[PDB]
């Protein structure tokens, strides 16, 4: 052609550049992209323990072979919808709920109780209008203690209107189904929710379970069957 | 006390807003009621660019008006021959979530930041022939949303942490903190003789900030929400910026006030990103209606649109010569008008 | 005890009425002026011919 | 002259040329569409759309316009319908299977790197055991016809070999088609509830018109043929070619039931328009 | 950075030899790589080119299908075995890295070289040779090309290189113009398309030696009979 000999060897050089770009992305789409978040604590520093200062904090562990990259964006105390629709891909959310947070007040503000508030941040992430899509991931921590202190704190200081025995299992299923309840999307999205057990290792179990459940349900939906 | 304290800030407000409107005898529009308006601005893509495999986040051109850099969260920051859409250099960042980038004046580095709160510069010309990172400067406690070289020693990032600062990349160390912003600044401009730089918050407020001091010099509400981007006018006494209220605004340092309002009812959704025309008539706002709006600067009507994107326009960039614009967007394309 | 930050915002704001403000029109003229000497220097005003384009194709 | 029957023949033969051609301009131009199965919804197209564009309109003339018969056309027409035809099929199997994988190991599916020459190797395997099925038999009996007969394959006259092919063509695929298509909804309804029964509902539906339109176009002709063959021995009917007319359908609406109900075809045709 | 050539020597005629380059402190993998011969008392000659990647590799047709170049990039070396060694082949060989970009500096690393001696297009012309200029006075090369060697693009593709005595030669001036990093301000490249000079400001101890103007407008890459300079 008309290119020079050095203009041919750039070409080769962006060519070879493209092939790297495209064998980096198909390496990148074959790895499971999960996006943490929690209110506070929240257990959620122990989900990162279970499957292993400023900023985002990436974790990338695999299972059973496959490739998770899981994004802690709990640091970021900035305002959350200017960098939120960057996650916009990723493929389930991981949001950890601390059970002991009942009864608990928030130390930022007395008046405000640290469940409702895991309430209104889980509404504003589950119903956000970039993750339609995305499926939840439910991470009910801390059952020990919450178990434990629920006999001592009936769970109507925090639900209004709770019309249980003060049971750990009757309690502990209100809790998910109020949580569950905030879904305004129960066709396109669905919420797997799951009581952490802190002392076996099924956390990531129950993770692999859920996304291999959210990859299939994927796949029929590119398909167009459902 | 607080009150008083209260009460000697909402006077000096009301002194300043009545000193703006004593100062605004005119407007730009009954100014330029009788120019002759731009021409149906006719723009078709010239180059496209299809590297990324992800969203596009930021481009920023070379002083050459050639060379260009483009930062995409697939983690990848290229920079391409605008001519020849050839890829000049691929560099893998460490982190994937990057929100802006910047090419040196020199030419010679790059910069990038995003959600991990670090500016990594980049050294392009290496006797070891590839990319390395020259310097990563941390300290800024929320995401870096912009930052450009003053030179190829100084650079000036914003963060979501309500602050600007002005690095010496040698030593790594912030050399000021700019801390007048009550909201995270989305954007930056530097002045084309560098030494004041405008910055846009999430507080409706555009903020003139001196290099050299250190000190907030005005300040502009104008707007209704987030300002998402800012740029300077190619005189340096004036700049637009655009926001979530649907609008750009163009302010003047010397008046200290608004001129202009480029806004339209058929346009709903925020302004990604601006930039001028080299001559400054024209104001390229990339909306996030996927169509970047070309807007006459001195009469606010629409001059035309460049509709070649199918997603958000994120970056939006005028080479210094003029001859091209380069608007990024989130469907992983860059597209070079002319 | 935090109300001394707030007095900090006050004397800023001090420093902003002291700017100097010129007159509106006067900055609309010379932005004017400025657009207007350098609308040959523009290539996206005027479009360039094909020949001296680099974007040619 | 029935030339009316010409311009409706002609019109579908241009709406298959049309409806797989933009799949296949939508492979080329996005290249998003890359995925495994991808390349499998395009040598659908390929399959099909030359249904369009060589078979169909050769018959034209044989069937309504007088003839056009020659010794040698009449093999070719014979051959290459008889091999985009059942590769049209085998794509179809082929698509299931990429399906059935994605359900059944989905991790595996996921993290396997497939290397163009592997999905390739897959669809090009489609197209040589299609022509295997039935093109050695029509080529080798193609001297049983002998003369004064209409363009027919020569092994019709056998009715065993006749069987043997539509085994290899139908019945086969269709076993297959069908367990693969069965085990993805025996899938997702045992994860392996209003909301939940609703949508096994549309799945069922959806992989059930898939399983349906395979059969209900090709089977008329394949048992049409062979108790034709086992017990008349021929003369054709209206409805014979009726039904040969059924699996040339299926080669029309083929581009709608799969490649166009995919999500990411879906973006790129939008694209183009 | 630095290329070490090794596998030289005494060969008989007709003989094959292999020669190694072995290439470290750089990206080795990103860079194109020349094999440059110079006969002994004579002019640099380019012998082969090998592309990043290995996509294209060029020979020059003195030794097309005599040499075969090639690179193995997880090790880091470079080859050149030499089936048919003629009485011509006698020479330094070196190993030359060249990255091809906008703006790249081609030609810029040169490596020591290696001794092979055997027992017994455009046409780039310096015809002036054997300066006696003086340091402090400032001295201009010419070189001349058949060939326009201004391009569409504009890039002229004229190269200076300079050879001290006794060491490698290293690149002065890449594309006409522009100067290599690295190298003194001193030296300054002009040329109209076809008539190139090298002017040098002011000459130091280590300015002698000789100079060569090299092509690389397309291939073969040609270089000029080299200018010696002597006090
Ligand atoms: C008629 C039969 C026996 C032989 C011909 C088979 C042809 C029509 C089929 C079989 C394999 C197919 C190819 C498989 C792979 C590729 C590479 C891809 O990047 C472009 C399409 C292309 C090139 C396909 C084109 C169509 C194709 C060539
Ligand atoms: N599938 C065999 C070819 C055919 C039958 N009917 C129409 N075409």
């Amino acid at each position: 052609c008309t290119l020079s000999a050095e203009d041919k060897a750039a070409v080769e050089r962006s060519k070879m550049i493209d092939r790297n770009l495209r064998e980096d992305g198909e390496k990148a789409a074959r790895e499971v992209k999960l996006l943490l978040l929690g209110a506070g604590e929240s257990g959620k520093n122990t989900i990162v323990k279970q499957m292993k200062t400023t900023g985002i904090v990436e974790t990338h562990f695999t299972f059973k072979d496959l490739h998770f990259k899981m994004f802690d964006v709990g640091a970021q105390r900035s305002e959350r919808k200017k960098w939120i629709h960057c996650f916009e891909g990723v493929t389930a959310i991981i949001f950890c709920v601390a059970l002991s947070d009942y009864d608990l007040v928030l130390a930022e503000d007395e008046e405000m109780n640290r469940m409702h508030a895991s309430m209104k941040l889980f509404d504003s992430i589950c119903n956000n209008k970039w993750f339609t899509d995305t499926s939840i991931i439910l991470f009910l921590n801390k059952k020990d203690l919450f178990e434990e202190k629920i006999k001592k704190s009936p769970l109507t200081i925090c639900y209004p209107e709770y019309a249980g025995s003060n049971t750990y299992e009757e309690a502990a299923a209100y809790i998910q189904c109020q949580f569950e309840d905030l879904n305004k999307r129960k066709d396109t999205k669905e919420i797997y929710t799951h009581f952490t057990c802190s002392t076996d290792t099924k956390n990531v179990q129950f993770v692999f379970d859920a996304v291999t459940d959210v990859i299939i349900k994927n796949n029929l939906k590119d398909c167009g069957l459902f | 006390e607080l009150d008083q304290l209260r009460q000697e800030a909402e006077q000096l407000k009301n002194q300043i807003r009545d000193a703006r409107k004593a100062c605004a005898d005119a407007t730009l529009s009954q100014i330029t009621n009788n120019i002759d308006p731009v021409g149906r601005i006719q723009m078709r893509t010239r180059r496209t660019l299809r590297g990324h495999l992800a969203k596009i986040y930021a481009m920023h051109w070379g002083t050459d008006s050639r060379l260009l850099v483009s930062a995409s969260q697939d983690g990848k920051l290229i920079i391409w021959d605008s001519y020849t859409t050839n890829k000049v250099h691929a560099i893998p960042l460490r982190s994937s979530w990057v929100m802006t980038c910047a090419y040196a004046p020199s030419g010679n580095y790059v910069a990038c930041g995003g959600l991990d709160n670090i500016c990594s510069i980049y050294n392009l010309k290496t006797r070891e022939g590839n990319v390395r990172v020259s310097r990563e400067l941390a300290g800024h406690t929320g995401y870096l949303s912009c930052c450009r070289f003053l030179d190829d020693n100084q650079i000036v990032t914003s963060s979501g942490d309500t602050t600007c600062a002005l690095w010496d990349i040698e030593t790594g160390q912030q050399t000021t903190t700019f801390t007048g912003h009550t909201g995270d600044v989305m954007s930056l401009s530097l002045a084309p003789d560098t030494r004041l730089f405008v910055s846009g918050a999430c507080d409706a407020s555009a903020k003139l900030w001196d290099v050299r001091e250190g000190m907030c010099r005005q300040t502009f509400t104008g707007h209704e929400s987030d300002i998402n981007a800012i740029c300077f006018f190619p005189n340096g006494n004036a700049f637009a910026t655009g926001s979530d209220d649907a609008t750009c605004r163009l302010f003047d340092l010397r008046a200290d006030q608004e001129l202009m309002t480029y806004s339209h009812d058929n346009i709903i959704c925020g302004i990604t990103s601006v930039s001028f025309s080299k001559s400054g008539r024209l104001l390229l706002a990339g909306y996030d209606d996927f169509n970047c709006n070309v807007w006459d600067a001195l009469k606010a009507d629409r001059a035309g649109v460049l509709a070649g994107h199918d997603n958000r326009v994120s970056c939006l960039g005028v080479t210094d010569d003029g001859m091209a614009v380069a608007t990024g967007s989130w469907d992983s394309f860059l597209k070079i008008w002319n | 005890a935090s109300i001394a930050q707030a007095r900090k915002l006050v004397e800023q704001l001090k420093m902003e009425a002291n700017i100097d403000r010129i007159k509106v029109s006067k900055a609309a003229a010379d932005l004017m002026a400025y657009c207007e000497a350098h609308a040959k220097e523009d290539p996206l005003l005027t479009p360039v011919p094909a020949s001296e384009n680099p974007f040619r194709e | 002259t029935r030339v009316t029957l010409a311009f409706f023949m002609s019109l579908v033969a241009f709406a298959i040329m049309l409806g797989n051609a933009l799949v296949i301009l939508a492979f080329v131009v996005d290249k998003n569409l890359r995925h495994r199965s991808s390349y499998f919804f395009l040598n659908l197209a390929i399959s099909d759309f030359f249904v369009g564009v060589i078979s169909i309109p050769l018959y034209i003339p044989h069937t309504l316009f007088e003839w056009d018969f020659g010794k040698e056309i009449c093999v070719f027409w014979l051959t290459t319908d008889y091999l985009l035809c059942t590769a049209s099929v085998y794509n179809i199997v082929l698509i299931s299977y990429d399906r059935y994988l994605s359900v059944s190991n989905a991790v595996s599916y996921r993290t396997q790197h497939t290397g163009v020459l592997k999905i390739v190797t897959l669809m090009v395997a489609v197209w040589v055991l299609a022509f295997l099925v039935n093109g050695p038999m029509i080529l080798v009996s193609e001297s049983w016809k002998d003369e004064g007969s209409e363009c027919e394959p020569g092994f019709f006259s056998e009715w065993y070999i006749l069987a043997i092919t539509s085994f290899l063509e139908f019945v086969i695929p269709v076993i297959l088609v069908a367990y693969f298509n069965m085990n993805i909804y025996w899938s997702l309804w045992k994860r392996d509830e209003h909301v939940e029964l609703l949508r096994a509902r549309r799945l069922a539906k959806s992989l059930a018109i898939l399983l349906g339109v395979f059969a209900v176009c090709w089977a008329p002709y394949s048992l049409f043929t062979i108790v034709l063959s086992f017990y008349s021995s021929a003369p054709k009917s209206v409805w014979y070619r009726i039904a040969f007319w059924l699996q040339w359908f299926n080669s029309f609406v083929n581009p709608l039931l799969y490649p166009l109900c995919h999500k990411r075809f879906q973006k790129a045709f939008l694209k183009i328009f | 950075v630095q290329l070490v050539e090794s596998g030289g020597g005494l060969v008989q005629p007709g003989g094959s030899r292999k020669l190694s380059c072995s290439a470290s402190g750089f990206a080795f993998s990103s860079f194109g790589m020349h094999w440059v011969r110079q006969a002994p008392e004579k002019g640099l000659e380019w012998v082969a080119y090998i592309s990043s990647g290995s996509g294209t590799i060029y020979y020059a047709d003195t030794v097309k299908g005599r040499f075969t170049i090639s690179r193995d990039d997880p090790k880091n070396t470079l080859f050149l075995q030499m089936t048919s060694l003629r009485s011509e082949d006698t020479a330094m060989y070196y190993c030359v890295r060249s990255i091809y970009y906008y703006g790249s500096s081609p030609f810029d690393f040169w490596g020591q070289g290696t001794t092979l001696t055997v027992s017994s297009d455009i046409v780039m012309t310096q015809a002036t040779s054997s300066v006696p200029v003086t340091p402090g006075e400032s001295v201009s090369i010419s070189c001349r090309s058949s060939k326009s060697l201004l391009h569409s693009n504009g890039n002229t593709y004229l190269y200076w290189f300079l050879q001290r005595p006794g060491q490698s030669p290293q690149l002065l001036i890449y594309r006409m113009s522009n100067l290599a990093s690295g190298v003194p301000d001193r030296f300054s490249g002009s040329g109209s398309g076809t008539a190139f000079t090298l002017t040098i400001s002011r000459l130091e101890a280590e300015d002698v030696g000789v100079y060569y103007c090299m092509q690389h407008l397309e291939y073969p890459l040609t270089f000029g009979a080299g200018t010696k300079l002597e006090l």
